[PDB]
């Protein structure tokens, strides 16, 4: 209600946090099936930072073309091209909790 | 047992965090870092909470600038006592007032009183030109500059 | 480098609602997004944090059908979803920008009792 | 003329507001309430700005050694970066508590190699600052100047600001 809940203290992103936020946002009314944009991602990241305290530099993905995989192990959304730059859609994939696809595709990101 | 009370609502997403509503009382279990482990008194549920969302229950209304239940007349008298300076002040009482020590080379020492109003959304204000989510923010604002008041706020009224 | 913090409070106005409307109508913005309570609350928090407007201004008329904004100046309405691909001859809502809402206070025409 | 400098980026949406980025200087034209009317010195565009996003030139938050809102981890990262030297330092504050400050110092020892030590800067009843009770100061700049003269218990003597 009021006053609006303020900025919470900073805390580092973890596998566990990314997984919980993933499952939270996969539920109906959340992130699933929305078309990606820089503005929409920034709005989401600000909301997560404000309300949960995770600095907004964790939701990065592998470069195109094709499916974009999350660089942060534990984040279970990928960006999937709508086949018709590419139009991308947020998609939850439960398998990403166990398979770090981005690292397999780009091990050079993780030295 | 350290008991705190929530000033805001908090919705846990992390399975190790603790959700709460404004007014909920909690016992602090661990106090390392700015994320504290706590237990809800009502439900006994435990989890981590943002420490800036709560206040110690025994700390309530102990703000230096707050002067509980004292009249307009008494506020003037106390503020007008020697030892107080220009801009010395009080917040006194859901309905609050700001009393401020003023000076004028003709009238000498006086005290001005400002009604602190609240909006429907709960925001605090003296003027339509600025609004504050807490009384503390209002105090900090008028300590920076008079912004329409007779004086910039300096320090709380001296106790006697 | 730190994230820009909460800005000072200020009241919602017709002018502000109109400008936020036009800002969010650009592609990749609010336009065409399916409505949900969670999505609306996230948007309202972002607006509050970055622009200072307390988040109780974005209300709409009750269903069913088109829901019109109560705050004059906010130029989004919620409309029944339609497909991109038009079907040949033979409740889910999306945000939809409508420039005419800048001049026509639909909600008040439909529900005058909300206003006094 | 009151000149202020932006501490953060601000993106105006309202046509009467003024966008700016970190570092931009502006002249305050009207200082009413919390949304101040200002003019960009660079573009001469005018509009309203959130007053908590700026600070007076030559004030605390504009000190070369002061890093508004930088975290402990980011402090370590920035100080360990090349360019910096022994005793390189910063004073930082947190978004979530007002008046809380910290001192981060670039250090070296044959155990851990290059490290960064952090010290809590506490506030007294009178408003004075101190890291240890034997040395108290009116202002943070006086604290900085003191520990530049000698380590006085710190891991290192303060040399120069980070970055």
């Amino acid at each position: 209600g009021f006053p609006v809940r303020p900025q919470v203290p900073l805390r580092p992103m973890t596998y566990k946090a990314a997984l919980d936020i993933s499952h939270f946002l996969k539920e109906k009314g959340g992130l699933e099936g929305l078309i990606w944009s820089q503005r929409r991602q920034e709005i989401l990241d600000l909301w997560i930072y404000h309300t949960q305290g995770y600095f907004p530099d964790w939701q990065n993905y592998t470069p195109g073309p094709g499916i974009r995989y999350p660089l942060t192990f534990g984040w279970c959304f990928k960006l999937v091209p709508v086949e018709p730059k590419e139009v991308l859609v947020w998609r939850f994939d439960s398998k990403l909790a166990f398979h770090h696809m981005a690292r397999e595709l780009h091990p050079e990101y993780y030295k | 047992d350290i008991i705190v009370v929530a000033l805001y609502d908090y919705e846990a997403i992390h399975h190790e965090d603790l959700s709460f509503q404004k007014g909920d009382q909690m016992v602090v279990l661990e106090e390392s870092g700015e994320w504290w482990k706590a237990r809800s008194l009502a439900t006994r549920k435990e989890g981590y909470i943002p420490s800036n969302y709560v206040a110690r229950v025994d700390s309530l209304e102990t703000e230096e600038w707050f002067f509980k239940g004292i009249s307009r007349k008494d506020a003037e008298r106390q503020l007008l006592a020697p030892g107080n300076m220009l801009g010395s002040f009080m917040i006194r009482d859901g309905s609050y007032s700001l009393s401020v020590r003023d000076y004028d080379p003709r009238q000498g020492d006086t005290v001005k009183h400002y009604k602190i109003r609240t909006l429907d959304n709960g925001g605090f204000y003296i003027s339509p030109r600025s609004t504050f989510s807490t009384l503390q923010e209002l105090v900090d604002h008028y300590k920076k500059g008079n912004d329409g008041l007779c004086q910039k706020l300096s320090v709380p009224c001296m106790l006697e």
